[PDB]
């Protein structure tokens, strides 16, 4: 499963 | 004179550079912020007009704590430059969880406890971080100590309603998604529930607005019933139903935490 950062 | 007081190294991310204080070879991080991009401005005790991030960092940077401390700052024509602590070796908690997967509950307990103490410190100093997430937590791998970073979305803590927010949406609470309103402490507790799930399951629970407001937490990893209860309590849809920081740290799952040095030797070294 894709795990990603999330910009503020 | 910052160009003469610090030796500038390579980028750390973005604009933050690795650096060294020429005066004593202290490792530092050098953060540059363009004035044009600063939306939130504050005033220092001296009346000097500085970005709010400087105001907040100064308030939390006195004494020891689980926050990356501000050592100095400079104003340039079109930017501000912030001199920050740079412990080494470090890895941020996002990369740590990516590389290692779901964390053992003993390790998640130690990490979560340290984050709670750091957030309590901020609140005691009158500062609301507003962007608690694994990306904004550094792990000192030798000392087993966690450090909060990036106060660029923060605010002075108040007891009245907030109607602005520029943190990370997938960590933001349903009252923000629904009504564009939240209170500081209960919104922080929500993001802490997101973070705890992230640690014990290997990724955050919600990606879409409908999941945030839905109020259903599916556990994709084996997690103890005590830990599930704490997470679900932090992620109560109604803000007034969420625990206080005292109730979190008194929760049964949080007892018998490892010391930082024990954490490093057992799990990091
Ligand atoms: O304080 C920050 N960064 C850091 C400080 C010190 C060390 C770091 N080591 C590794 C990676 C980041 C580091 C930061 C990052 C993003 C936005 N605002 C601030």
């Amino acid at each position: 499963r894709k795990r990603r950062r999330h910009p503020s | 004179p910052l160009e003469s007081q610090y030796q500038v190294g390579p980028l750390l991310g973005s604009s933050v550079y690795s650096g060294i204080r020429v005066s004593d070879n202290l490792p530092v991080a050098i953060k540059h912020v363009e004035k044009d991009r600063i939306s939130d401005w504050g005033e220092l005790p001296n009346g000097t007009r500085v970005p709010m991030e400087v105001v907040l960092l100064k308030k939390v940077s006195s004494g020891f704590s689980g926050v990356i401390r501000l050592l100095d700052w400079f104003e340039r024509p079109d930017s501000f430059v912030l001199i920050l602590e740079r412990p080494e070796p470090v890895q941020d908690l996002f990369d740590f969880i990516t590389e290692r997967g779901a964390l053992q509950e003993e390790l998640a307990r130690s990490f979560f406890w340290q984050v709670l103490e750091a957030v309590r410190h901020c609140h005691n100093c009158g500062v609301l971080h507003r962007d608690i997430k694994d990306e904004n937590i550094l792990i000192d791998l030798n000392r087993g100590e966690l450090k909060l970073i990036d106060f660029g979305s923060g605010a002075l803590l108040k007891d009245t309603v907030y109607t602005d927010f520029d943190g990370t949406r997938v960590y933001s609470p349903p009252e923000w998604i629904r009504y564009h309103r939240y209170h500081g402490r209960s919104a922080a507790v929500w993001s802490l529930g997101i973070l705890l799930y992230d640690m014990v399951c290997g990724d955050i629970p919600f990606e879409h607005d409908e999941e945030i407001i839905g109020g259903q937490v599916f556990f994709r990893q084996r997690v103890s019933s005590e830990c599930q209860h704490l997470i679900r309590w932090c992620l109560a849809l109604r803000p007034s139903d969420r625990p206080t920081f005292e109730e979190i740290q008194n929760h049964p799952w949080m007892q018998d935490v490892l010391l930082p040095q024990e954490t490093a030797e057992i799990h990091l070294h």
